């Protein structure tokens, strides 16, 4: 976050804790919006063979 | 006898197979056709069945059902309908080229099997349906029996007998399907030539609605030579229940491209070497060989080099006798190509009745094509044998059953061809 040094370190001891570490805030940590384009995978019955309906 | 294979001159049915002699009259009479066929007309119908029987003749048309029961089961008490007998010589199996022999070399043998059968089964006339494109072939037929006629061969008072019988031809117009039996009656009455579905069997319901039996050329011709040298004489030539003699129409890669009437139970090699005078390049040369026509699945060089050509012994090869058209193919074949100019011959020659024919051929013809292209996948192969058990058993017709087995042989013998194909094309793109 962006914030002093000195209000950063006032931060931590009222709540105890070093809140720069973990900041609710979501900065670049985030995964990117645009993302490659996916290839999702086939099911265990996408067969050409012994795939017959009244087995499964 | 357990060497078969040895046959005969004098034990030939088919004298004049090449052609060699007079097809007319004179000719198959001096050969020793149309001889006392009153005596065995007179002879009683139970006795040329009972004959038929003791020689074990079997369908030479491709079946390869016991032609005396099957010609038995219309010897009955008339039901009010005419009788009538029905001679198949559409010879439409790719590789046979007998029946052709037969017709237009030997008619009188034929007519007289027909008078004879006709008196064995009690029937009216006989229909000899022959191929649209046999039109010479048909000519000799007709001038045949035209001489039968004036004769007195056949006719009313046939031979002299009282047997009022009558020969009739209906020429075909180019349909493999009716080649089948009941496609066959079906094309006589004149509707499309689609197979009828069983029950009614053809003895109880034929042609024009009546009682009718079906049988190929060969298995007519070689009654009154059954009837005249006795069915043990038959019954002498090949193995139990694969007894007599079966014409034999090598083709293909062989140096002597022929028809020949060889013993059944007669060692495949053998026969391609007694008279086709070997594979091309050499029996090392060979790749495999379609024993039956093109329905039979193909047999590899493997089994080829000791086997019988007969039913059961075929059968065992996981292929038949079928009509004895050996295709030999050599090495320098592509068998994919092979079969798949047999699956499309199928797709070209579907009634189109029955679903799984009329789709599932085309659709083995598409992925045959695919793979004779390399362009698919491994697992297709399998695909493809699903779709080929799935055609067969489940058609009016047998048409589609002997379409899947083209595809099942060359499944089970060669599909490390087929994988290695796919592979080569996959690696040019
Ligand atoms: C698709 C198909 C084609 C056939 N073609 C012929 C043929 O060309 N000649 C023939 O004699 N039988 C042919 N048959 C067999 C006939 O249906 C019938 O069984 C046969 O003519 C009777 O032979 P058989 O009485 O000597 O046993 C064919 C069968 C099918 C299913
Ligand atoms: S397996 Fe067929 S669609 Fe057929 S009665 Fe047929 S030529 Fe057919």
């Amino acid at each position: 976050a962006s914030a002093t040094r000195v209000i950063q370190l006032l931060r931590n001891w009222a709540s105890g804790r070093d809140l720069q570490a973990k900041l609710q805030l979501r900065y670049q940590e985030i995964s990117k919006r645009t993302q490659p384009p996916p290839k999702l995978p086939v099911g265990p019955s996408h067969k050409l063979s012994n795939n017959y309906y009244c087995t499964r | 006898k357990t060497s078969f294979g040895s046959l005969k001159d004098e034990d030939r049915i088919f004298t004049n197979l090449y052609g060699r002699h007079d097809w007319r009259l004179k000719g198959a009479q001096s050969r020793g056709d149309w001889y006392k066929t009153k005596e065995i007309l007179l002879k009683g119908p139970d006795w040329i069945l009972g004959e038929v029987k003791t020689s074990g003749l079997r369908g030479r048309g491709g079946a390869g059902f016991p032609t005396g029961l099957k010609w038995s089961f219309m010897n009955k008490p008339s039901d009010g309908r005419p009788k009538y007998l029905v001679v198949n010589a559409d010879e439409g199996e790719p590789g046979t080229c007998k029946d052709r022999e037969i017709i237009r070399h030997d008619p009188h043998k034929l007519v007289e099997g027909c008078l004879v059968g006709g008196r064995a089964m009690g029937a009216r006339a006989a229909y000899i349906y022959i191929r649209g494109e046999f039109y010479n072939e048909a000519s000799n037929l007709q001038v045949a029996i035209r001489e039968a006629y004036e004769a007195g061969l056949i006719g009313k008072n046939a031979c002299g007998s009282g047997y009022d019988f009558d020969v009739f031809v209906v020429r075909g117009a180019g349909a493999y399907i009716c080649g089948e039996e009941t496609a066959l009656i079906e094309s006589i009455e004149g509707k499309q030539g689609k197979p009828r579905l069983k029950p009614p069997f053809p003895a109880d319901v034929g042609v024009f609605g009546c009682p009718t039996t079906v049988a190929n050329v060969e298995t007519v011709a070689v009654s009154p030579t059954i009837c005249r040298r006795g069915g043990a004489w038959f019954a002498s030539f090949g193995r139990e229940r694969n007894s007599g003699t079966k014409l034999f129409n090598i083709s293909g890669h062989v140096n002597h491209p022929c028809t020949v009437e060889e013993e059944m139970s007669v060692p495949l090699k053998e026969l391609i070497e007694k008279h086709a005078g070997g594979v091309i390049g050499g029996w090392d040369n060979l790749l495999a060989v379609i024993p039956g026509g093109s329905s039979t699945p193909l047999i590899p060089k493997s089994v080829c080099e000791t086997v019988l050509m007969d039913f059961d012994a075929l059968v065992q090869a996981q292929t038949g006798l079928g009509t004895a058209a050996v295709i030999v193919m050599d090495r320098s074949t592509d068998i994919v190509k092979a079969i798949a100019r047999l699956i499309e011959f199928y797709k070209h020659e579907s009634c189109g009745q029955c679903t799984p024919c009329r789709e599932g051929v085309d659709w083995m013809n598409k992925v045959m094509a695919r793979f004779v292209k390399g362009d698919a996948r491994p697992a297709e192969i399998d695909s493809l044998w699903e779709i080929s058990k799935q055609i067969e058993g489940h058609t009016i017709c047998a048409l589609g059953d002997g379409a899947a087995w083209p595809v099942q042989g060359l499944i089970r013998h060669f599909r490390p061809e087929l994988e290695e194909r796919m592979q080569q094309f996959a690696l040019q793109h």
